[PDB]
């Protein structure tokens, strides 16, 4: 059967996109991962690398 | 892990190898996580 | 709970005359919205689906508008076999429900 | 494609059996039904829907109470309260799907209308 996505319906019945994000963690690749605190430069003084 | 190196001019025959040290460099490095027992080679 | 509330319950003096019955919703809800023909003595029947269709075999009389949580319907035939009742039920919603009740008939 | 009933006679609060309907050969476990009541006084009420998954949906206010079974090849649905409190006045009418989104399947059934008081038959 079709869904009815008319503008003459309001909340309920209206069209709601929907994305499903779900993860695994059965095998171990060690891959996939976000990336953050890429910080600027520091020379010639004592440096916390 | 797949290891490669070319080696230009060879001016020996191609047989039973020449003489010569030549190290290998890392190329390409995979997290693939599968099984290996055997292997052929493609010839076309 | 879905609570379904209608003005026109007993048109009990409207003989052969144009008749304007409707059942409205708190809720506001889509043309999901049908309703009961309840003979006495016998199982409720369906003449109208989702508010907006008829049954293969009735008069074609009949003809009913659902839109924007309001069922207006018409028997402009007064005919004296269809002494029975009328409700009105909303679907596809959690949960189904039924009308409160409503009587129409023929002096 | 019509219903059948089993049914009938008075019973006092607290007791409760097998409420059954049958079809005529339509498809009992890979079809959606509905049970309604009707009842002297009032309009018709909502009870329970049963859907092909094997889920069932009622009330919460008769929550614990109801255990529904859809016979293989009987074709009779049986139903099993607990727990009477004798509102049971009434007559529980089995049904289909009125409409998916265009459909004219829409043969119904009859039945007996109980009652549960503490009065027995006289």
């Amino acid at each position: 059967r079709s869904y009815s996505f008319r503008p003459t319906y309001g909340v309920g019945h209206q069209p709601y996109r929907v994305v499903v994000l779900s993860f695994e963690l059965l095998h171990a690749p060690a891959t996939v991962c976000g990336p953050k605190k890429s910080t600027n430069l520091v020379k010639n003084k004592c440096v916390n690398f | 892990k797949i290891y490669s190196k070319h080696t230009p001019i060879i001016v020996r025959e191609p047989e039973d190898l020449p003489q010569g040290f030549s190290a290998l460099e890392p190329l390409v490095d995979l997290p693939i996580g599968i099984n290996i027992t055997r292997f052929q080679t493609l010839l076309a | 709970d879905i609570q379904m509330t209608q003005s026109p319950s007993s048109l009990s003096a409207s003989v052969g005359d144009r008749v304007t019955i409707t059942c409205q919703a708190s809720q506001d809800i889509n043309i999901y919205l049908n309703w009961y023909q309840q003979k006495p003595g016998k199982a409720p029947k369906l003449l109208i689906y989702d508010a907006s269709n008829l049954e293969t075999g009735v008069p074609s009389r009949f003809s009913g508008s659902g839109s924007g949580t309001d069922f207006t319907f018409t028997i402009n035939s007064l005919q004296p076999e269809d002494i029975a009742t009328y409700y009105c039920q909303q679907y596809d919603n959690l949960p189904r429900t039924f009308g409160q009740g409503t009587k129409v008939e023929i002096k | 494609v019509q219903l059948v009933e089993s049914g009938g006679g008075l019973v006092q609060p607290g007791g409760s059996l097998r409420l059954s309907c049958a079809a005529s050969g339509i498809i009992v476990s890979s079809n959606y039904m509905s049970w309604v009541r009707q009842g002297p006084g009032k309009g018709l009420e909502w009870v329970s829907v049963i859907y092909s998954g094997g889920s069932t949906y009622y009330a919460d206010s008769v929550k614990a109470r109801f255990t529904i079974s859809r016979d293989n090849s009987k074709n009779t649905l049986y139903l099993q309260m607990n727990s009477l409190r004798a509102e049971d006045t009434a007559v529980y009418y089995c049904a289909r799907e009125v409409v998916g989104s265009n459909s004219n399947m829409d043969v119904w059934g009859q039945g007996t209308t109980v009652t549960v008081s503490s009065a027995s038959t006289k």
